[PDB]
C-alpha cells in the first residue's frame, strides 16, 4: 500500500499507484558424497561372514 | 466528487481548511544548521547574448 499525502496545492495528483509485486524465487541444489569401499559392501551384506 | 473516465471511475475527496495566525508577533523560528549539496555545479558557463 503506497502511502499518500494530500498536498496543499490544488494541482491534481492525477492517479495514486497501488499495485502488486511478484518475485520469482530462485533454485539451488546441494551436494555430498558418501563413497564406500569394495570389501565394506560384502561385510554389511554378509557375504564374508 | 465522482469523475467518469473510460479507464475507470474516479473518486476525488476534498477537505476545505483554514488558517489563523494567533500570536501578535513572532511565534516561530527557522534555524539553518547544516549543508548537504551544492546542487548548482560551480563550473564555468559563458552567457551567450
Amino acid at each position: 500500500h503506497q502511502p499518500l499525502i494530500a498536498r496543499d496545492g490544488p494541482h491534481p495528483i492525477e492517479q495514486p499507484t497501488h499495485n502488486y509485486m511478484t518475485k520469482i524465487i530462485d533454485r539451488r541444489a546441494l551436494n555430498a558424497a558418501f563413497s564406500l569401499a569394495t570389501e565394506a559392501i560384502a561385510l554389511l551384506t554378509g557375504e564374508a561372514l | 466528487a465522482r469523475h467518469e473516465t473510460g479507464g475507470g471511475v474516479n473518486f476525488t475527496l476534498t477537505q476545505p481548511r483554514g488558517n489563523v495566525d494567533l500570536g501578535v508577533g513572532y511565534t516561530a523560528v527557522v534555524a539553518t544548521a547544516t549543508v548537504r549539496n551544492p546542487v548548482t555545479d560551480m563550473g564555468n558557463l559563458p552567457q551567450n547574448f
